[PDB]
RNA sequence: UCCCCCGUGCCCAUAGCGGCGUGGAACCACCCGUUCCCAUUCCGAACACGGAAGUGAAACGCGCCAGCGCCGAUGGUACUGGGCGGGCGACCGCCUGGGAGAGUAGGUCGGUGCGGGGG
RNA sequence: GGGCGGUCGCCUCCUAAAAGGUAACGGAGGCGCCCAAAGGUCCCCUCAGGCGGGACGGAAAUCCGCCGGAGAGCGCAAGGG
RNA sequence: UGACUGGGGCCUGUAGAGCACUGAUAGGGCUAGGGGGCCCACCAGCCUACCAAACCCUGUCAAACUCCGAAGGGUCCCAGGUGGAGCCUGGGAGUGAGGGCGCGAGCGAUAACGUCCGCGUCCGAGCGCGGGAACAACCGAGACCGCCAGCUAAGGCCCCCAAGUCUGGGCUAAGUGGUAAAGGAUGUGGCGCCGCGAAGACAGCCAGUCGAGUGGCGCCGCGCCGAAAAUGAUCGGGGCUUAAGCCCAGCGCCGAAGCUGCGGGUCUGG
């Protein structure tokens, strides 16, 4: 298996999960213990266009957009098997840094 | 055979047993309850019927309901029970461990044997309406050697046995 | 002589005896079987003393079920020493066997033949004893 | 409110193994490529990137099944806080509050939050 | 009793009577070091066994395929993890 | 706020049980090797009431094994609880050799008025008092003093010796009682459930007469043998047999320095 689960080492609260399909790329803001969603978007599913990661960084801004206007400000970064490269969501905006 | 059982309260288990009356209990899927059949009679009847044959247990209702005996608990010292267990039928292919008879006499009777009955009653599945008995086997060919096992018998259709085929029924093993 | 082939280790403590047999109770293996009334540690050679008398009685006779093993050590200590210095050496092998246990078992032999060689152990046996058949030990279900 | 699928938590096997049916419009996956970002102690196998000719075979989702696995009473014992006995002693019995484990009847191929896309 | 013998500090398990603690010249083992990577962090990967199948190749040299929630591994004793 | 107690919430791996792990284990099945007969050395081949792995079935064992697991115990909260209880600071000590009993373990030989720990008690310091023949720690009971008053406790009510030769139903003939085991016995008394009895032999002389109760193991109460040591014997003594012994009821008395009654002292509190 990918057993993974780093996202395990989250400590500390609000978390922004990133889900990769071959096609499509979604996320939502984690508010846990709760156990619910706030804040979310996603890739054509969210009605766009057909690139990759053009379209990623698109559908990031539109969730920056969103949350801040729910009075959110500060996060922490997923993805499971991230290996943080290609389709990155590099938005300015929500406060989770970097 | 029958037997005059009766409802408890639950009260005194102990002034029960020491009144010649040993408790026991009769359950199946709609009812469970406890009852009180007599150690004098109980013994007549098991000693001769066990848990091959079929008791019935005349209450004050006039109910005749038909059970076997589940299990029973004995006293580890000074052999002699302290309570028993009635499973109530109606008609559906239940278990019981049916007898078998040993019919013959094998050939290690003469070079050095003796027959061991490694598990002279086998489970098996059949309606309450079909209740077989001694399910012999013959033994006349059986030296010495190993020895035959599990299915090898005489199956009346309806019977539909829960062993496996391996589990040993007999052997001829050797003298002193 | 009839002991482990191998242990963890060498010498154990002594221990109490409570009643009953938690286990062992019942007959199960042969036809005729002997039953204990006293708790006890039997050893070894009384086992032995035991197997023996039964087949020496029926000699070319049936099948004997020895139902109890001599698993636990004994210990003691030279003759004329004094206390403490610790532990004695290991000098034999015993069964503990408390009331209800079933000891032994015989098959296929005449009941006359049984209930002899069955009392011929008692006599080899520091505890009193008891014979018994084949009844309602049908722990079956 | 009622279905289906994609994410994500709580329950901690009555959610599990194995069998047998299904599902591709949409999701999802496999699939097409290796120029490009990024890869291999050798391998585009894996990670990764650009695609959409094909397939639900594999993987996953959804059912149905009890062979194995898992759960499991009620009764009755074992043992026992406290009180009191019998015996000369290994040990055994009563009274009052508590009460297993095995085994039996039986139960199980899950339940349940939050958010998305489709009728 | 004293001598002869044995022991003297430290760690692990049992004796220990389901908090802690608890004796005997009671049962059974270890320490008086090591690592310049055997340490920090980031990113990867998953065992031992078993049954197949493969030139030299044992009964596991390395290769391939199924099964295998941990029985492997964690510098050295045992325990917990 | 104390000891102790009621109601809640955590923590725990013993008694007991179990075989999933570690090891041990009796028998059978299934089945690698090895031994050995058939036999060929060109290496194969078939059999064997031989020894035998791994695995499965039945049956079990374990301080240093646990799938499981009580009663209890530990602690925290809220209450009852005014006690020669509790907490805080300081002045004065002694003790640092314990002992028996009950329960839970180790050592020992399931020996010792033995020895090591753990939980409780009494002696120590209650060798003050009653019971136990006598006797620190077994039973009863915590003694300021006085009384020629009354009730009790353990244990007792035939005499020694206060109070029943009290009442009702059973057992025992050994002085058992008045202190011993494996194992032996047609001792007794009470329960059994099995043989087979006008195919009328159970016991006796040709089987006819004989005309009925005969054997067979197995439970329970009380007793019998098994039972030999060294100054004179004895249940404490005399003496007890439908008891003055044993079992089961019932009513009544005697009995301490305990509890009441009356009088007195001293110290606290009011």
């Amino acid at each position: 298996k990918f057993r993974v689960r780093n996202r395990i080492k989250r400590t500390g609260r609000l978390r922004l999960s990133v889900f990769r399909s071959l096609k499509h790329i979604y996320a939502q803001i984690i508010d846990d213990e709760k156990g619910v969603t706030l804040v979310s978007a996603s890739s054509l599913a969210l009605k766009l266009k057909g690139n990759k990661t053009e379209v990623a960084r698109q559908v990031g801004r539109a969730l920056a957009e969103k949350a801040l206007a729910l009075g959110i400000k500060q996060v922490a970064f997923d993805r499971g098997p991230y290996k943080y490269h290609g389709r990155v969501k590099a938005l300015a905006e929500g406060a989770r840094e970097g | 055979y029958r037997l005059k059982a009766y409802y408890r309260e639950g009260e005194k288990p102990s002034a029960l047993r020491r009144a010649g009356k040993l408790p026991g209990v009769m359950y199946n899927r709609h009812l469970n309850r406890k009852v009180y059949v007599d150690l004098v009679e109980f013994d007549k009847v098991f000693r001769q019927a066990s848990i091959h044959h079929v008791i019935v247990l005349e209450l004050p209702d006039g109910q005749s309901l038909p059970t076997l005996v589940r299990q029973v608990n004995l006293d580890k010292r000074r052999r002699r029970p302290e309570h028993v267990d009635f499973f109530v039928l109606s008609d559906e292919p239940v278990e019981m461990y049916v007898p078998l008879r040993f019919v013959g006499t094998p050939a290690g009777v003469r070079a050095g044997g003796v027959l061991q009955e490694i598990h002279r009653d086998i489970l098996v599945k059949v309606s309450p309406r079909n209740i077989p008995e001694f399910i012999e086997v013959d033994v006349s060919g059986l030296e010495i050697g190993d020895s035959l096992h599990a299915s090898d018998l005489k199956l009346p259709p309806g019977v539909e046995l829960a062993v496996s085929p391996e589990e040993t029924i007999a052997a001829v093993v050797p003298p002193e | 002589m009839l002991m482990p082939r191998r242990m963890k280790y060498r010498k154990q403590q002594r221990g109490r005896l409570k009643g009953a047999t938690k286990g062992g109770d019942y007959v199960a293996f042969g036809d005729y079987g002997l039953v204990a009334l006293e708790p006890a540690w039997i050893t070894a050679q009384q086992i032995e003393a035991a197997r023996v008398a039964m087949v020496r009685h029926f000699r070319r006779g049936g099948k004997i079920f020895i139902r109890i093993f001599p698993d636990k050590p004994y210990t003691k200590k030279p003759l004329e020493v004094r206390m403490g210095k610790g532990k004695g050496n290991v000098e034999g092998y015993v069964a503990v066997v408390k009331p209800g246990r079933v000891m032994f078992e015989v098959a296929g032999v005449t009941e006359e033949q049984a209930m002899e060689a069955l009392r011929i152990a008692g006599h080899k046996l520091p505890i009193k004893t008891k014979i018994v058949r084949r009844d309602a030990y049908d722990e079956a279900q």
